[PDB]
C-alpha cells in the first residue's frame, strides 16, 4: 500500500496548460498524461508530469489511443535531462472517472508495478479539496466475480519545496488572502467544513431516492455498510455526559476570564500613559 | 501522614479507599496572578494620584 | 428491533424470546460476543445487558422509506443550524 | 525576474525608442544602481514584465491551501489542551511578576533612554499581549467547534 | 485442547478431566503427560498449576465480558468457595494482570475502569471523528461508483 501522495504545485498547472492546448474543441476531449514522481517509501512523492495523445469516443468505450513510441522517447528524453526522476503512473482531467478509466491502468503496469492514477479538476465547482487519486486492487467477491477490480480510494496532499514555494505565493498577490489573521480563517474553517457535509447529504439522498424506487441495482452494497454508519450517533444529552460539558468547557472559562482580566489592565496603561503625555506636553506649551 | 489514599467510617467499621486527582493547577495558578494584577493596578492607582 | 433508544436490554426479554432459562441467558450471549456478531457488555447487579454494536443486515424498501425520513429530518436540521452560524456573523468573518 | 533586449553601438547618437508614452519610462522601478553598472542605458535596454492569467487557472491557483471538513471539525485533545494551558499561565505567572517591577520602577529618563536600556533581556508588555492572544483564539475554537459537533450531530 | 485458547469456549475443569483422564495413563506414546502429571512430586506441582492456569483463563474473559459480577455467580461458575474467589483476585491484582475491585460489604464487584471527562469526553470525539466523518467520505465514493456501472 501507499497510504498517501505527495503533490508539488508545479503539476495542478502543467496540467491545466494541456488542457488548454486542445481546450479549443470546448464540448469533451478528455486529457491523459504522464506522471512522474518518485519510488520514495512506503509513502511517495509527485514531481513532474507530461502529456501523451489521446481520443476516445462517446459509445463504445473501448477505441482510446496511448502512442507507446511518444512515450518511449520523451520519457527517454526525461530519462536523459534527469537520471533522479522516474515514472510513478498517470492521470487524466475528467471530473467523475469514466468506465474505461480501468484498462488504462492494466497497459502500464508494465512500466511501473504500482501504477498510479490521479484524477484532478479543472472545473472543481465543489469548493473543497480538489485532486484525488486511487489506485487498483482485486476484492474477489462472495457473488462469484471472476475479478472484482475497482479502486481504492487513497488519501493526498499539496506538496512543498523551498523554491516554489517563492513562485506561487508571489502569483498569489493577485488577489487578497489573510492567512496571517487568527480566528478569521477559523470561523471559515467550520463553515467550510459544515458545508461540506450538507454537500454529501445532498448527494447521498439523490442516490438512495433513486435506489428506493423505480430503477437501480438494490446491490449488497452500501445499504448496510450506510446501515453502520446510523449506528454510531452519538446520543450526546444524555446522562453522564452532561457532566463532561460543565466540569470541562468552565475549565476553558476560566483562563479566558483570566485573559480578559489582564488585557482590560494593559488597555488601561495606554490611558493614563497618554492622559500624562496630553496634558504635561500642553501645559509646558503654554 | 499520608501513606494511604483512605477514609474510615466509625458507625459502619467500614474502611473505603479513592484514588488521586491531579486537576488543581489551573485554578491554583489563576489566583495567584489575581494578586500580581492586583498589585500593578495599585501600582497605576498612585500614578494616577500624583498626577492626573 | 428498538432504534438504539434504550438497547440496554435485560434478561427477561432475552429469556422470553429465546425461551431458554434465567441462569443460562450470559452463556448464551457470551457465545455470541466471543463469535463476534455483536459488542455489547453485561451487567448482574441489574442484570441489563447493554447493546452497542449490531452487524448490519440486509433491508427492503420500506426501511429505505424510514431511512430517507432519518436522513432527511437529519440534512435539513444541518443546513438550518449552519444557517444560525452565519445569520449570527455576518460582516464579522470577511 | 528580469528581462533584456539589446541594442545597436551604431546608432549611440540617434534615438532608439520613440517615447509615445509613460508605461516603459518611469514605471515598476528607476534602474538599479548594481545593474546600471554594467548595462543600463548601455548596449541594451530593459523591457517590463506582467503576468496573464487565464480564468481556469487563476481559480484553482485561489484554492490550493484548504482541507476537507474533517479539518475543520477536529477537536484536538482535552488532555494536551489542558496540558497547553496549564503550561502557558504558568508562565504568564512570571511575565505579570516581571511586569509589577518595571512599571512601578520608571526612572524619570526621558523615554529614549528608556528605550536603549530595554534592548537586552528586558520584555514586559510584550509577551502579556502575545500570551494572552494565543489563550484567547485557543480556548475559543476548542468549545466553538464543541459546540456545533452537539447542536448538528443527532 | 483447542478449546483452551479462545474464549474459554465455556469450559470447566471436571469436564477437562472427564475428557482428558486418560491421556495421562493410557495412550500410545504416553511419555511426555505421565513426565507431566504422572511422577508424583512433578505431576502434583503440574496438577495445581492446570488448576491455576483454567481459573487464570476464566477471569481473563470475565474482564472482558462483564461490566460488574456479583460475588455468587463468581464462586458458582469458578466451583469453588467464596473464600478461594477473593485470593485468585488478590494474587492476580498485586500482580496487576487482571485489575479488579471487590467491594465486598455488597459482594457486587466491577472489572471496569474510573473514567474521567478527560477520557470520557476524548472517547466522545474519537467515534465522532473516526467513524462519523471519515466513513461519511467512504460511501459517497462508492456511491459515485455505482453511477458508472449502471447508467448508461
Amino acid at each position: 500500500a501507499v497510504q498517501k501522495v505527495v503533490v508539488h504545485p508545479l503539476v495542478l498547472l502543467s496540467v491545466v496548460d494541456h488542457f488548454n492546448r486542445i481546450g479549443k474543441v470546448g464540448n469533451q476531449k478528455r486529457v491523459v498524461g504522464v506522471l512522474l514522481g518518485s519510488w520514495q517509501k512506503k509513502v511517495l512523492d509527485v514531481s513532474n508530469s507530461f502529456a501523451v495523445p489521446f481520443d476516445e469516443d462517446d459509445k463504445d468505450d473501448s477505441v482510446w489511443f496511448l502512442d507507446h513510441d511518444y512515450l518511449e522517447n520523451m520519457y527517454g528524453m526525461f530519462k536523459k535531462v534527469n537520471a533522479r526522476e522516474r515514472i510513478v503512473g498517470w492521470y487524466h482531467t475528467g471530473p467523475k472517472l469514466h468506465k474505461n478509466d480501468i484498462a488504462i491502468n492494466e497497459l502500464m503496469k508494465r512500466y511501473c508495478p504500482n501504477s498510479v492514477l490521479v484524477i484532478i479538476d479543472v472545473k472543481p465547482k465543489d469548493l473543497g479539496l480538489p485532486t484525488e487519486a486511487y489506485i487498483s486492487v482485486e476484492e474477489v467477491h462472495d457473488d462469484g466475480t471472476p475479478t472484482s477490480k475497482t479502486f481504492e480510494h487513497v488519501t493526498s496532499e499539496i506538496g512543498a519545496e523551498e523554491a516554489e514555494e517563492v513562485g506561487v505565493e508571489h502569483l498569489l498577490r493577485d488577489i487578497k488572502d489573510t492567512t496571517v489573521g487568527t480566528l478569521s480563517q477559523r470561523i471559515t474553517n467550520q463553515v467550510h467544513g459544515l458545508k461540506g457535509l450538507n454537500s454529501k447529504l445532498l448527494d447521498i439522498r439523490s442516490y438512495l431516492e433513486k435506489v428506493a424506487t423505480g430503477k437501480l441495482p438494490i446491490n449488497h452494497q452500501i445499504i448496510y455498510q450506510l446501515q453502520d454508519v446510523f449506528n454510531l450517533l452519538p446520543d450526546v444529552s444524555l446522562q453522564e455526559f452532561v457532566k463532561a460539558f460543565y466540569l470541562k468547557t468552565n475549565d476553558q472559562m476560566v483562563v479566558v476570564y483570566l485573559a480578559s482580566l489582564i488585557r482590560s489592565v494593559v488597555a488601561l496603561h495606554n490611558l493614563i500613559n497618554n492622559k500624562i503625555a496630553n496634558r504635561d506636553a500642553e501645559k509646558k506649551e503654554g | 501522614d499520608k501513606k494511604f489514599h483512605g477514609i474510615l467510617d466509625q458507625g459502619e467499621g467500614v474502611l473505603i479507599i479513592f484514588d488521586e486527582p491531579p486537576v488543581d493547577k489551573t485554578y491554583e495558578a489563576a489566583l495567584e496572578t489575581i494578586q500580581n494584577m492586583s498589585k500593578v493596578v495599585d501600582s497605576l492607582y498612585n500614578k494616577a494620584k500624583k498626577l492626573t | 428491533t428498538r432504534p438504539a433508544n434504550h438497547r440496554q436490554l435485560t434478561f427477561e426479554e432475552i429469556a422470553k424470546s429465546a425461551k431458554i432459562t434465567v441462569n443460562e441467558v450470559e452463556l448464551l450471549v457470551m457465545k455470541a460476543l466471543s463469535v463476534g456478531l455483536v459488542k455489547g457488555s453485561i451487567d448482574e447487579v441489574d442484570k441489563r445487558v447493554h447493546m452497542t454494536w449490531v452487524q448490519p443486515r440486509v433491508l427492503d424498501l420500506q426501511q429505505i422509506k424510514g431511512m430517507k425520513d432519518r436522513l432527511e429530518f437529519w440534512c435539513t436540521d444541518v443546513k438550518s443550524m449552519e444557517m444560525l452560524v452565519e445569520h449570527q456573523a455576518h460582516d464579522i468573518l470577511t | 525576474i528580469d528581462a533584456f533586449r539589446l541594442i545597436n553601438a551604431n546608432m549611440m547618437v540617434l534615438g532608439h525608442e520613440p517615447r509615445q508614452t509613460t508605461s516603459n519610462l518611469g514605471h515598476l522601478n528607476k534602474p538599479s544602481i548594481q545593474a546600471l553598472i554594467h548595462g543600463l542605458n548601455r548596449h541594451y535596454y530593459s523591457i517590463t514584465i506582467n503576468y496573464r492569467k487565464n480564468e481556469l487557472e487563476q481559480k484553482m491557483l485561489l484554492n490550493l491551501h484548504k482541507k476537507s471538513w474533517m479539518e475543520g471539525l477536529t477537536l484536538q485533545d482535552y488532555s494536551e489542551h489542558c496540558k497547553h494551558n496549564e503550561s502557558v499561565v504558568k508562565e504568564m505567572l512570571e511575565l505579570a511578576k516581571n511586569y509589577n517591577k518595571a512599571v512601578e520602577e520608571e526612572d524619570k529618563m526621558t523615554p529614549e533612554q528608556l528605550a536603549i536600556k530595554n534592548v537586552g533581556k528586558q520584555d514586559p508588555k510584550r509577551h502579556l499581549e502575545e500570551h494572552v492572544d494565543v489563550l484567547m483564539t485557543s480556548n475559543i475554537v476548542q468549545c466553538l467547534a464543541a459546540m456545533l459537533d452537539t447542536v448538528v450531530f443527532k | 485442547l483447542l478449546k483452551l485458547f479462545t474464549t474459554m469456549e465455556l469450559m470447566r475443569w471436571s469436564t477437562l478431566v472427564e475428557d482428558y483422564g486418560m491421556e495421562l495413563r493410557k495412550g500410545s506414546l504416553e511419555s511426555p503427560a505421565t513426565d507431566v502429571f504422572g511422577s508424583t512430586e512433578e505431576g502434583e506441582k503440574r496438577w495445581k498449576d492446570l488448576k491455576n492456569r483454567v481459573v487464570e483463563h476464566n477471569i481473563r474473559i470475565m474482564a472482558k465480558y462483564y461490566t460488574r459480577i456479583t460475588m455468587k455467580r463468581m464462586a458458582q461458575l469458578l466451583d469453588l468457595s467464596v473464600d478461594e474467589s477473593e485470593a485468585f483476585l488478590s494474587n492476580l491484582v498485586v500482580n496487576k494482570t487482571i485489575f479488579a475491585k471487590v467491594d465486598r460489604l455488597a459482594g457486587i464487584i466491577n472489572f471496569q475502569r474510573p473514567k474521567d471527562p478527560n477520557n470520557l469526553l476524548n472517547d466522545w470525539s474519537q467515534k465522532l471523528n473516526s467513524l462519523m466523518s471519515l466513513v461519511n467520505k467512504t460511501t459517497h465514493l462508492i456511491a459515485k461508483e455505482e453511477m458508472i456501472h449502471n447508467l448508461q
